[PDB]
């Protein structure tokens, strides 16, 4: 119908914050895994 | 908390047996309560009752008021004897107010008791000597209470 | 034949000790006899191992992710017909996230401001040592001489300092000539990487190409650059409606002797009003983030209960949470007397709801103790969708008002929002 | 929007990362799973 | 109790005792958490002194010593801050009840 | 590293707090870097310290 009345934060549902500070992590991790076999 | 219905479903077109629906008068509701009030067919005093909202609502309230007094007395297993004041335990020596007249009393918070009086139940093997002085002959055995501090299969001996 | 009792490995009778220490020491709860110690340490032994197999089995399910649409592989995401509806972000949200600084940008701020200060160290040593004053003229402007040789700086970084390399010490005596003229501006490295050198046309003379590179930064960091860019961005619609109504509050501030005192300079009366604009245009040196509400704690400081509420369908659903920490990690919740299990009739679609505030948070649930007063309308069950979303958004209320950083999230996730929809 | 010139003007110092509170722009989409191929 | 004069004493004897003899971080860190910052700063100044003087111009230099120290010694003995110097002073190394007597007395 | 016109002592104090604050930054790196298994990471950050 009309979903005005929801909010826009409601209608994508934006669930899993929890797993975006590991993912950098692991991606400065990877980055210097890079870094090491690219010197060796 | 409790999932079973409780109200009855509105008026409405008639219904047919498909999925997610019902037909308003059906065997499967209520227990077949709804027998009484049903109609095969697809004099006026006993066909405008059928039809009324507050009168099936109010059989309904009534089925299940008696459902809830079969499961609260099937609840019971126990039963009142009116024993007099001196022969009674130390519990209930004191002024016991009536229902809903107080504040839902303690057992004994002096002794760590916190429990209702009136949800209160003692066994009758422990009462002989009150409900039974005329026998003298110990009509029910004594009754066997384990020893916690001995040394068994759940202290791992 | 028998199986040995006794700690077959270095960890088990590791672990054996320390639950020995743990009764020795009177902790509630350790276990006295020595069979439930043995069963305790070959059981953390077990979660051990079942651990680490779990984090290896998804290093390699990790690899063989179905990240194309395939046969069991379907999207169902509407990326088909809306596109795109999931937000990803490769930043770290700042306070929630933290992701360490890169050692370049630290060892290239670190080597800037060692050049810094010892510029500004030789040329303090220069004018204690000349005696004061020192005048330049406009052929010793044009020939960008100061006071000082190259050569002079050189033998005394020499003399000064044994340990320095060549290209080191060719870049002091740079930075000591760029101080020495004038303050240091940190401008000509950032317009050799947005400007090349093919681009201007100077492939052959890189001393005229760092020449014109200085002469443009120290004609980029005056207020008339800022002001020209601010109107430049200002005719590029480049503003909302809160950056017109803090111009018009600037304009506001100006009287007529201060409006005709910045009329005097050509550049000053349109800096007044847009200083705030030139700010935000800057970029992400200069412009700030908005970022979620960050308050403070209302807890208790007797009980440590918090208070959080939520609702749903305007008057049929109230709730109320208190929030409270269990230090004995024995959480559990609690709506209205009854265990949640039973509340919600063991619908893990409806509990997963309450379980999601704790779950966005990055916290433990078993930390936590709550119970949820219904203030709504009293009915027999609660086990619907909007009843739990209503317990949500109450118990995000009670972890918000806990702890202030949760917010954060929680906004995120847009359990902390109303939604009005009535029957 | 249009190009315009903001962002281009050099930063003082060089120390643009450190600066945690900064503008991150509006928040991106990226796909959770590659669409199959038009051709 | 009983300190009109006698927990001035106490205090300047046991802020000289404690100042001159070791070299640690133990007493900056309990003036710190107190409130007072100044006097934080300048007991890690003596006792990095302190410890300067202990791991390895000599005489002129010294008095100075026996100033800063001193300068410490009638700053915790004002007839305000005798009473949160003492109790931080029963806290660290200093265990003595000739001067302790007092509250005995007065119990 | 730029100050030797102040007195030893000062230089001395400063030093410790410098060696604290690096201490102190080095435990905390290592508390906040441990569970996301950042060995690589936090190898490179205590290089560093």
């Amino acid at each position: 119908d009309k979903y005005r009345r929801v909010p826009m934060l409601l209608k994508p549902q934006q669930g899993g914050q929890q797993y975006f500070n590991h993912f950098l992590i692991r991606s400065t991790n990877d980055r210097l895994t890079q870094q090491d076999v690219d010197n060796a | 908390v409790s999932t079973g219905e409780f109200d009855h479903p509105p008026f409405q077109f008639r219904q047919r047996h498909t999925f997610n629906t019902t037909p308003l008068h059906d065997a499967n509701r209520f227990g077949g309560r709804t027998a009484y009030l049903r109609e095969i067919g697809p004099k006026k005093q006993g066909r405008r009752f059928k039809k009324d909202p507050r009168t099936v609502q109010f059989n309904v309230d009534v089925w299940c008021a008696q459902q809830t007094l079969r499961k609260r007395w099937k609840q019971r297993d126990w039963e009142v004897i009116e024993i007099p004041f001196r022969l009674v335990p130390r519990e209930q020596q004191r002024v016991i107010p009536e229902l809903y007249t107080d504040i839902p009393q303690m057992t004994d918070p002096a002794r760590n008791d916190f429990s209702n009086i009136r949800n209160k139940v003692y066994d009758r093997e422990e009462l002989q000597g009150v409900l039974f002085p005329a026998a003298g002959a110990m009509l029910y055995p004594p009754l066997q209470r384990v020893d916690k501090q001995a040394m068994t299969l759940d202290k791992y001996l | 034949m028998q199986k040995l009792l006794s700690p077959r490995t270095a960890r088990h009778a590791r672990l054996f000790r320390l639950a020995g220490k743990l009764a020795d020491s009177g902790s509630p709860g350790v276990p006295k006899s020595d069979g439930e110690r043995l069963v305790w340490v070959n059981s953390h032994v077990r979660r051990d191992k079942d651990i680490s197999l779990s984090q290896e089995e998804e290093r390699i399910r990790e690899l063989m992710m179905p990240l194309e649409v395939g046969e069991n592989s379907f999207a169902a995401n509407g990326q088909a017909t809306h596109g795109n509806l999931f937000y990803f972000r490769e930043y770290p949200m700042y306070p929630g996230e933290y992701v360490p600084a890169e050692h370049n940008t630290l060892s290239s701020l670190r080597d800037e401001l060692r050049l810094d200060l010892t510029a500004q160290s030789l040329k303090e040593a220069w004018m204690r040592v000349s005696g004061g004053v020192y005048f330049q003229s406009v052929d010793e402007y044009y020939a960008s001489v100061d006071g000082l040789d190259a050569e002079q700086i050189g033998e005394v970084l020499a003399a000064l300092f044994p340990e320095l390399n060549c290209y080191e010490a060719q870049a002091l005596v740079q930075r000591t000539l760029e101080c020495i003229s004038r303050p240091v501006s940190a401008a000509s490295r950032q317009l050799s990487r947005t400007i090349t050198a093919e681009a201007v046309g100077l492939d052959n003379a890189p001393g005229h190409y760092t020449n014109f590179l200085e002469w443009m930064g120290r004609l980029t960091e005056t207020r008339a650059f800022k002001t020209e860019h601010a109107l430049f961005e200002f005719s590029r619609r480049k503003f909302n409606r809160d950056d017109v109504r803090v111009m018009f509050e600037n304009y506001r501030l100006m009287s007529k002797a201060t409006l005709l005192a910045d009329s005097a300079d050509s550049y000053s009366h349109f800096y007044t009003v847009l200083k705030d604009f030139a700010r935000k245009v800057a970029g992400e040196d200069s412009r700030h983030q908005i970022g979620v509400r960050i308050d403070e704690a209302e807890v208790d400081p007797e009980t440590g209960i918090a208070v959080g509420r939520g609702c749903a369908d305007g008057e049929k659903y109230h709730f109320t949470a208190l929030l409270r920490e269990n230090r004995d990690h024995n959480g559990i919740i609690t709506v209205m007397g009854k265990p949640l299990s039973l509340v919600l009739d063991n619908k893990a679609w409806l509990m997963e709801m309450v379980l999601m505030p704790f779950d966005e948070a990055n916290l433990d649930y078993r930390d936590f103790d709550a119970h949820i007063v219904s203030e709504g309308h009293a009915m027999p069950s609660i086990a619907n969708e909007i009843a739990a979303f209503a317990l949500r958004m109450a118990v995000a209320n009670a972890l918000v008002k806990l702890i202030p950083l949760t917010r954060i999230p929680l906004k995120k996730s847009g359990l902390l929002s109303v939604d009005r929809r009535r029957e | 929007g249009q190009k315009s010139l903001m962002g281009a003007l050099p930063a003082p110092y060089g120390d643009a990362e450190f600066f945690r509170g900064r503008y991150r722009g509006p928040p991106v989409a990226r796909p959770v799973v590659s669409l199959p191929t038009l051709h | 109790f009983l300190h009109p004069t006698v927990k001035r004493r106490f205090v300047v004897k046991a802020v000289a005792e404690i100042l001159h003899n070791s070299s640690s971080n133990a007493f900056s860190n309990m003036l710190r958490e107190n409130g007072l910052h100044d006097t934080a700063r300048e007991v890690a100044l003596c006792e990095a002194m302190n410890r300067n003087k202990e791991l390895a111009a000599r005489e002129e230099r010294a008095a100075s010593r026996k100033q800063r120290i001193e300068n410490i010694a009638q700053e915790l003995s004002s007839f305000e801050r005798v009473d949160l110097s003492c109790d931080l002073l029963r806290k660290l190394g200093v265990d003595m009840t000739e001067l302790d007597t007092a509250a005995a007395a007065t119990r | 590293s730029h100050s030797a016109s102040m007195p030893e002592e000062w230089r001395e104090a400063r030093r410790l707090q410098l060696v604290e604050l690096y201490n102190n930054l080095a435990m905390e790196e290592v508390e906040r870097l441990a569970p996301h298994r950042a060995d690589r990471l936090l190898k490179e950050q205590m290089k560093r310290f």
